């Protein structure tokens, strides 16, 4: 019933466009794709895939200008400038800003100039900018709205827990790190940056960068402005990663009580976005799933009764994207005008 | 002596200015450098190698513009149009084009109309008005007044053309094809992303990614009498440096044996190529050649000649270290065929 | 639609400007000319000439630095050093380089970093990176995208390749000898004086004056399958334009006779060759030639098969006109190929 555009069919681009041919009944209808690349690239690249793996679906480039996926055809333009973009001729109600530099109100706006109606942004917002994280406070959002960010993957999978934490224990300062693959940010040979850590070989080391999704969770849970901050560090792997919490709540509490806490959410309020793994697993182990942060619970260590330390996996790519769809997905219930 | 500028402070170019500092007493004195990025991150690079290790040397930031290596000053500009350049101003006489861009006649050129004397290459010409050289083999051919831009070759054809030569020198190759593992390089992709050649758009570290090669046949540019007989692929596996060829030329002479092949290198290695060519006995892997001073390396336990026609070697040589080594020494030899 | 610059308004250059003028429509458009002596000394030598005659046309000095022919302005600059030209700021797209002084890579190219687009030689590269092309025998070898420096090869080799072609495409061309009676040039001493070549510096006027010439290897350059057959040398003759090639290549066909070998020219002459050779039965002088559109023209009763394989060919082109017409039709390709 909503017409959407994908602009910067990257990684999260598709992994996007993938997580939804994978939902049923989708409010959400993709029509044209803008990336720098040819349909030749929107092709191949949507089809073969290095870390979800080939495509299950018949995957065609069909016109000069489209590509056909198991039938239902997309237009592949190709403009370096929003602006440009046919946003308005097609009608586009939705756009799924994932190219990484149209972040703030004067960027993601050149898609409105466009002709769009709204600029789902798959990045925290710069700025003056509402942020939503499905499940921490997707209740805030309001058709009224025009250009929101669905923040980054860390902050999903660490908000939800956090959420948790605070709602129950009271979180009243904490740190944390978080073990990250790397990404398309990172330069794979020695090369200039302006993060002269993420400017160093990526796959042969531990990058220490720093990361929002610390302060980002006040965004979405306005308690804790100012009581969490941490750093990142990119290790050598494409995908899946692990966030290290280290908070100090008033209640005293110890181990299985806290997991407990977790997993009662989990299974109730969370169900579909948090979730617990006892069965001892690794990275790998975490590929395409659907959650937004699954917590490893055999991990998780109280020390003095007030402080807690929890690990917590999330899939930076997949899981993002699934929480991406499903904060589109809900931009066309509540949907008015 | 002469006054040195370089164009890309990227591996290579970087790779270079490491390999001229520690040297016996070079013609050649770097005055400038041209890494859009300023003295930061054109410093911070300079000091810090992931893949060569922190640099031996006090490397501080002068002026806003002009890092000492040791004392020795060296200037640092920026801009992508080489016609900006202060190449006059500061009376540059040679150019290290490592850029990957500059690589044609038109292009490189550039360099000279902003006040450049002769510039060199660190990658093939796609042009064909100029001379590719290659230390070794017919550096000789290389004359002041001829040509004021050269190309060094490929980092697999410097590593080819050597044992390629005294293959065909010393029992005559009917034709053969090769296939090069190497290293992965900055142009690939990190991460499945759009990329011209839908090979190198694979996640370079996480995949073998075979990519076509003209270092094979560019091997004629330096041995005519080879044109159109050579030719071959390559393949990129996760391995940030140091790569190896498997080359498979039927030989024409006799149906030599294994062994006595090798010892043709090994003499042509201690002799006319003692600097370039060496046969390494010793059982080793990649890792064993990081800084190699050889612009190539045979395995001897590997070379092995199968229908008494049909010889195989295997040869290695590190792409960053080496090649910069060769290109220090054909912007060495400029120098000492100067007026 | 092309906007074409002329660095060198001398004999060549302004043989040039003049072919261009009174033509169809050339997709060429001359805005610009490099001759040292402004707008008077270039004005009055392409108004009068001594060997072309009077130009038929209001040829008038505006500006101080902008004549026009027939009202369509030309603006002139002046600077030895191609660096300092206005390509750029003009936005010149083709350059038609006729000094003879910037004939290999580094020079020739200096205008293209200047600001210009394609560079074209009115001579012999004297690289080995540029293309020499030769309208009528390989002028389709040229694409857009393929070097951005070409040579229309020289007067001679203009006048030979064609004709050869049809002598080994429809005869085969075992190897031969040649020799050309030609009209003497601005290279040569007017009076006995210094000159690099003690042949040249005699009496241009008053001497039969031998002179080596690569003419004849060059052929090779656009007719490979003759490469290091043909050669010869040239006579310097009191003529100021107009020259005869004398070729002597014992044929490997049969032993045809002569009246034949001429029938294939004039076979080859209205049909695929049609602009470029053509036979002339009727006994003239050379200066019967002058202003020749013909590349090649043969002297049908000079033409003469003495052992049955060997056979010999006599062709008449005017050195200026001829060439300097087909350095037209090889800038009137860059525009027909061009995006
Ligand atoms: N993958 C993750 O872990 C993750 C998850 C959350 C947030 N993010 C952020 O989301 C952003 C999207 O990047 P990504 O993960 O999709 O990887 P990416 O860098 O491959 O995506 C960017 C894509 O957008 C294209 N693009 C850039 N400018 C464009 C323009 N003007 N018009 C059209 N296409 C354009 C690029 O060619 C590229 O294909 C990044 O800033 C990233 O940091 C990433
Ligand atoms: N070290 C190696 O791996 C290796 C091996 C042999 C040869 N080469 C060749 O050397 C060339 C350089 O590539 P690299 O591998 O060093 O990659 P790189 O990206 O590390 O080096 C490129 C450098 O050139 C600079 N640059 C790019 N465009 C520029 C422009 N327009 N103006 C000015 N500076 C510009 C970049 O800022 C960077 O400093 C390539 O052609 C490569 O094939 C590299
Ligand atoms: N018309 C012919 O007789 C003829 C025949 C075929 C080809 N060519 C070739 O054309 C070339 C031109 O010589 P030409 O015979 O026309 O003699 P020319 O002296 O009449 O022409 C040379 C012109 O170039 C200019 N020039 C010289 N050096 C220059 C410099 N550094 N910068 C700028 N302008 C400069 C001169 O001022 C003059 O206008 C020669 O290589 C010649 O072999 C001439």
């Amino acid at each position: 019933k909503l017409k959407v555009a994908i602009n910067g069919f990257g990684r999260i681009g598709r992994n996007f466009l993938r997580c939804w041919h994978g939902r049923k009944d989708s409010p959400l209808d993709v029509v044209v794709i803008n990336d720098t690349g040819g349909v030749k690239q929107a092709s191949h690249l949507l089809k073969y895939d290095s870390i979800l793996g080939t495509f299950d679906a018949d995957v065609k480039t069909a016109g000069d200008s489209a590509i056909s996926v198991d039938g239902k055809v997309i237009k592949v333009v190709s403009d370096r400038n929003p602006v440009n973009l046919p946003w308005g001729d097609m009608g586009i109600d939705l756009v799924i800003e994932g190219t990484g530099v149209f972040v703030d109100r004067d960027g993601a706006g050149k898609h409105l100039q466009a002709g769009a109606k709204k600029v789902l942004i798959t990045a925290p917002g710069k700025g003056d900018i509402p942020t939503y994280v499905v499940g921490v406070n997707e209740e805030g959002y309001t058709h009224a709205d025009t250009i929101i960010s669905n923040a980054s993957c860390t902050t999903n999978c660490l908000a939800p827990f956090v959420k948790v934490l605070d709602q129950k224990f009271g979180i009243i300062k904490g740190t944390m790190t978080t073990t990250h693959s790397y990404t398309g940010d990172q330069r794979l040979l020695d090369a200039s940056h302006r993060d002269l850590r993420r400017a160093r070989a990526a796959c042969l080391n531990i990058v220490p960068t720093s990361t929002g999704a610390a302060k980002a969770v006040a965004l979405v849970l306005p308690n804790l402005k100012g009581k969490l901050n941490g750093i990142a560090l990119r290790v050598p792997t494409p995908n899946v990663s692990v966030v290290d919490l280290v908070v100090q709540v008033s209640k005293k509490t110890f181990a299985e009580e806290v997991n407990a806490a977790f997993r009662e959410s989990a299974d109730n309020e969370l169900k579909g976005i948090l979730s617990v793994c006892d069965e001892p697993l690794v990275s790998i182990d975490f590929r395409c799933t659907d959650v937004s942060s699954t917590i490893d619970s055999s991990l998780t260590m109280v020390m003095g009764d007030d402080m807690v330390k929890v690990i917590a996996w999330y899939d930076n790519e997949w899981g993002y994207s699934q929480r991406v769809v499903d904060l589109a997905d809900i931009v066309a219930n509540k949907w008015q005008a | 002596k002469l006054k040195v500028a370089i164009n890309g402070f990227g591996r290579i170019g970087r790779n270079f200015l490491r390999c001229w500092h520690g040297r016996k007493d070079s013609p050649l004195d770097v005055v400038v450098v041209n890494d859009s990025g300023g003295v930061k991150s054109a410093t911070h690079l300079l000091k810090y190698d992931s893949i060569l290790g922190t640099f031996k040397a006090d490397v501080k930031i002068i002026d806003n513009e002009t890092f000492s290596i040791d004392g020795k000053p060296i200037k640092v500009v920026s801009n992508r149009d080489p016609l900006k350049l202060p190449w006059a101003e500061l009376g540059i006489d040679i150019v290290i084009e490592g850029t990957g861009v500059f690589v044609d006649g038109p292009g490189a050129g550039k360099h000279i109309q902003a006040g450049a004397k002769k510039v060199i290459i660190t990658a093939p010409a796609k042009g064909s008005d100029i001379p590719t050289y290659v230390v070794g083999v017919n550096e000789k051919d290389y004359g002041h007044d001829v040509a004021n831009i050269i190309s060094n070759a490929s980092c697999t054809t410097n590593c080819l053309a050597p044992f390629v030569k005294v293959l065909d020198e010393e029992l005559g190759i009917v034709k053969g094809t090769m296939t090069t593992t190497h290293s992965y390089t900055g142009d690939q992709r990190l991460l499945d992303a759009s990329h011209r050649d839908l090979r190198r758009a694979r996640a370079a570290a996480l995949n073998i990614v075979p990519t076509s090669t003209g270092a094979a046949k560019a091997v004629s540019l330096v041995l005519p009498q080879l044109k159109g007989k050579l030719n071959g692929i390559a393949l990129r596996v996760p391995t940030p440096n140091v790569s190896v060829v498997d080359l498979v030329v039927n030989i024409e002479k006799v149906g030599v044996t294994a062994e006595d092949v090798n010892n043709a290198f090994r003499k042509a290695a201690a002799g006319p190529l003692k600097g370039v060519l060496d046969v390494c006995d010793i059982p080793l892997v990649s890792v064993d050649f990081r800084c190699s001073d050889f612009s190539s390396t045979i395995d001897s336990s590997l070379t092995m000649v199968m229908g008494g026609d049909m010889v195989k070697v295997v040869a290695w040589y590190d792409n960053e270290w080496g090649y910069s080594q060769r290109v220090v020494d054909l912007a060495d030899l400029v120098a000492n065929k100067w007026p």
